[PDB]
């Protein structure tokens, strides 16, 4: 058992690892999209700006037009506090990607319901000048 | 079908109409109608990989969209242009985008002119090597993030300040911005894992200063050894300080050596750390 | 008197350095006088004035021991005051220091004799304000050590701060 | 000195425990974020197309009253 | 042997950087979800609008 | 601004004209004036916290739209209804959402009606406790989420699907619930991570066969022992395989107990381990 | 350029017509510029960075807004004048956004109206230090978020609610808030392994209770010998229970210190630690 924990732990040790490597694999797949995705977001939120735009003109139009066992060990910790710096990397860029999206979907959820009302209004009066 | 020939119909129709040609309306309906065709061609030039044609066509449509009357889309078009010329063969990736900030600014619009803003301070240094005019970008820019709350942004841009900003020979003034974007970070128990590399980054700065600049800086952070993360931040520190204060370019050239084992030194701290190491040998037998 | 603000500079010459001096501009003060940095409402430190062409006005410039003393840095915003002793009852007549080598590199077991070492002592830091705890570096015979006042006494009348004269009694 | 040896197996694994688990985070993280990303490649899709619907609009309506 | 016991705590404090980074996400997905009913739902209303702004093309221009 | 009130002259407005009211012109628009009167009662409905009747509200607002024509705004106020039920502390919450998915999908708008597909499968098992229509829409909903591209939601629906359909009885429906998921899994190597837990929870379903079922699918199962997400999968099942094939309810029993450390069981696996926990004494006893 | 002109322009023309002015209609299309005006003046005061002239100049054209009935677009500029207030040296930052929040909720909109309303219980407190109210609207905040099923964004309020309410020395009405944000976080296994500090939080907080409460939540509390994680909550508290019952003020303190290792103890914990570790003490010398 001694022995059988010396070294399986030390088999965990260097699992230990993998799980934290495999850990950057999960989170590359979602750094790289929170980054594409970011990038996407600004063409996306020119949209509730391009909108937020012409139904200006559009509502104007519609009003102008309605009227050494133990080395390794230690070692193989040393190897999980370098990943450690790692999992902060991405925690750091996860984060800064999360709070600066996060008060980009509020710009948006508000040009978006914003347009939608002229939208509304306009399709009220629109509707009734039909054919 | 090809651009050679819409570029050539678009050029006979963006000329401003005057005597009876104009009539009672010139209308802005033709040079809106250039830039469309401008935009057709720029694209299927950006198709056949030519972009230089694909560039310099988008700055005609977004040119001509300017005497449309309508500098958003305009500015957008810029952006595309930048786009283009960007990751193409000719430069202009420059022009395009102060011509795209130059009008975001104005608009109001700075939420998107500070994200173009920091495109730009990013080509600057790492193409035009121009560090005195990327940083201006990186500050002005981190300026308008944090005036947008975004604070998360605004520390994106200003380490990017600061940590080229040491580099030349900007030391005080680095230190200064550690200093900031570190206090700005412990009200946010979401940072304080990476608080450290500031004070890490702060301490290794040093504009010329002898005293315990550092040596003050490294007891104002709160530790306690057994954390691990903090252990990749002062405890290399302290054996530097002490390196210093000793003029010993041993010391000091031995423990990059060894600290470069448990934590990898990347290219900033390699720069920094040579120049530590060259403040110590000219002051020995001085 | 009234006060000025000034920003900690680094020494100019070793010369400046084993004086134990505050080095200051000619156009603004001179060899001579006293000063009392003010760095907070609860720290005052008393140090000797050198003027030196090397300075900038609207300055004063410590040694590396001195300002690993008074805690000082070379950018942040010091209060200089002029300052005036009492040789009456401060004038140093016995001052205890506590020596030992400043570089552990050039650590030997040679004999130095002290009264040859308080004739030197007196002779280089004449004329200057001292104080209790305070730290700096002595040249004897180019060996560099490192000194630390303990207690000093007027020529009984225990003092925190006093001025080295020539009839200076060190121990 | 066996004590030590015996102590240090007892540190260890509760070591290597907390470890696994927060490996079992990163699984059920990967299988968020992507049902997440799928979730907005529709909506880029959506949103640059709104502002074709709308553009369509607002450029009729102008030739409507000139 | 002290690294043992020791560096215990230093995935001790990751296992709970991650535990707000999947709480962080998981957040932005009901942003994001909302946000997809409200959006889409948005577009809807303007496929009304460019319905109607097509006809009163029709009549008027 | 009375809610009962506004209630009232909503009912005043929303009804066919008639005599000198009717005049030229109908009143497709009065239908829409009542739309936004109950929308303006549901309101201060919400705002007292009666929600209960800020539903109800909703529920007539939304009604009305129909008889209009216009279904779009119209199903978005039965998900305000439902929304207000749901949160509230009466039912309806199913069928204002009933009432909804028949709109999002006569119209055309799948992405959605699953959307509250999901929603409506979640409530009528988590509440009502039906499953056997719960499962029936779960399952209904990956489809379209799969038909969407969207492959991962389709499999956060089918993972529902096959994990009540084991918790029913329905073991073998299960595992080949999870093989289907499992194959539609390893066709994005960004999902061989989760690929595994599947394999785990497949073999642990037995329909009460007599073969090597699961001595099989773990099998099937490609596995390196180095491995860590796959040492958490199969290696437990061989030994809990072992000893069932061994009528021996005790080496189970304490690798389910050892399990329990290096990964935690879950609800469901508990439930199920235990039902195999009773069939080896049952075969023992048989 | 000029903003000190275009305030000027901008009152000149936010003003009801009349004369061969007004025609036959006048009003909104006048009224808009102004606001468009108002907002192009209150840019330039960002970028000359005087803020106080922005955030008053952002309140103008708010209120004219108002004048030409768009609550909407109005409520989102008070919300512009709020970050500018915010972020610069006068107050008004409150003002603002009670005035965007009373538009946003009459509106019917509550989802974006607890945006800003936890915003604000934010400033109210971190600013103002008016925990009496920031509490109110930290609560009613998470109601409107538990509404839209928000359940994470209702239970961060909820965590703020608690968090300083047990400062504020209501012990009781903390450990009952982290009851309820702790059975609506089990039935989702992705808030699992977070429900311990909720149990930490709730057994730390004692209304001066002479007995169990926390030796019976400890209870309620499912762990596992094996459990990693929750050697971060009750463990310890066990640990703490035994050195209160035995009014023994070095046995506590003392374990706090071991504890202060394997996981660190914010600022909380510290300031309500010391607190109890002086109950004992109040009831030794008693």
């Amino acid at each position: 058992r001694a022995d059988q924990l010396a070294d399986e732990s030390l088999e965990s040790t260097r699992r230990m690892l993998q799980l934290v490597e495999e850990s950057k694999d999960a989170g590359i797949r979602t750094l790289v999209m929170l980054d594409e995705q970011g990038e996407q977001l600004d063409r996306v939120e020119e949209g509730m700006n391009h909108i937020n735009q012409d139904m200006k003109e559009a509502e104007k139009n519609l009003k102008d037009l309605g009227k050494a066992r133990e080395n390794e060990m230690d070692e193989n910790l040393e190897q999980v506090s370098g990943i450690i710096g790692n999992l902060r990397h991405m925690a750091l860029d996860m984060g800064n990607e999360i709070d600066t999206q996060n008060r980009q979907i509020d710009r948006i959820m508000e040009k978006a319901d914003s347009n939608k009302t002229r939208i509304d209004e306009a399709n009220q009066r629109a509707t009734k000048m039909l054919g | 079908a090809e651009a050679m020939a819409l570029l050539a119909e678009a050029e006979r129709k963006v000329k401003n109409s005057q005597s009876f040609f104009s009539g009672l309306f010139g209308g802005s309906s033709k040079i809106e109608e250039a830039c469309e065709i401008y935009a057709r061609a720029a694209n299927m030039f950006k198709m056949a990989k030519n972009w230089s044609a694909a560039g310099n066509a988008f700055c005609q449509a977004a040119q001509l969209h300017l005497q449309l009357q309508s500098k958003h889309d305009a500015a957008t078009c810029f952006v595309d242009a930048g786009n283009a010329f960007k990751k193409a063969d000719p430069q202009e990736a420059i022009n395009c985008l102060m011509r795209a900030i130059e009008i975001y600014t104005d608009m109001g619009r700075f939420t998107i002119a500070a994200k173009h803003h920091i495109s730009i301070a990013e080509i600057y240094e790492t193409e035009l090597v121009d560090v005195e005019k990327a940083i201006a970008h990186y500050e002005q820019s981190a300026d308008y993030y944090k005036g947008e709350e975004s604070n998360s942004s605004a520390n994106k841009c200003l380490l990017k300040v600061a940590g080229y900003a040491a580099q030349l020979e900007q030391y005080q003034k680095a230190i200064d911005i550690y200093e900031q974007v570190g206090t700005s970070a412990m009200d946010s128990p979401l940072l304080k894992y990476s608080a450290k590399d500031y004070f890490f980054k702060a301490a290794l700065c040093h504009f010329c200063i002898d005293m315990l600049n550092a040596k003050l800086a490294v007891q104002k952070y709160e530790e306690l050894f057994p954390a691990f993360s903090d252990s990749r931040e002062c405890k290399l520190m302290k054996k530097l300080l002490e390196a210093h204060e000793e003029q010993n370019v041993d010391s000091y050239t031995e423990s990059v050596k060894e600290y470069d084992s448990i934590s990898r030194l990347d290219q900033w701290l390699t720069t920094m750390l040579l120049r530590i190491k060259k403040t110590i040998q000219g002051d020995e037998e001085d | 008197m009234a006060g000025r603000s000034m920003q900690a500079a680094r020494c100019p010459t070793d010369e400046l350095s084993l004086s134990n001096c505050a080095v200051v501009s000619e156009k603004d003060y001179q060899s001579g006088q006293h000063v009392i940095v003010r760095t907070s409402p609860n720290h005052k430190y008393i140090f000797t004035l050198r003027t030196h062409p090397s300075v900038v006005p609207g300055s004063v410039a410590f040694s590396l021991p001195q300002r690993k003393w008074a805690g000082l840095s070379i950018g942040q915003e010091i209060e200089v005051a002029l300052y005036s002793f009492d040789k009456a009852k401060q004038c140093i007549g016995t001052m205890t220091i506590e020596i030992d080598f400043l570089q552990k590199k050039n650590i030997d077991s040679n004999p130095y004799d002290t009264d040859k070492m308080a004739a030197e002592f007196i002779q280089q830091f004449n004329n200057q304000a001292f104080s209790v705890g305070q730290q700096l570096v002595f040249s004897f015979n180019d060996k560099l050590f490192g000194l630390l006042v303990k207690d000093i006494e007027a020529m009984r009348q225990k003092i925190e701060v006093g001025l080295v004269v020539g009839n200076s009694q060190v121990a | 000195a066996l004590s030590e040896i015996e102590t240090r197996h007892s540190e260890i694994i509760k070591l290597e425990n907390s470890i696994r688990e927060l490996h079992d985070m990163f699984m059920d993280m990967a299988m968020l974020v992507e049902s997440q990303g799928e979730m907005i490649d529709r909506i880029e899709y959506n949103v640059e197309h709104a502002v074709d619907y709308v553009e369509r609009a607002v450029s009729d309506t102008k030739k409507a009253v000139k | 042997n002290r690294r043992l016991q020791q560096t215990q705590a230093q995935v001790d404090e990751v296992v709970d950087i991650m535990r707000v980074n999947v709480d962080k996400v998981l957040e932005r997905d009901q942003k994001l979800s909302e946000l997809d009913d409200r959006a889409d739902a948005l577009q809807a209303g303007a496929s009304q609008f460019e319905t109607s702004a097509a006809k009163l093309k029709r009549k008027y221009w």
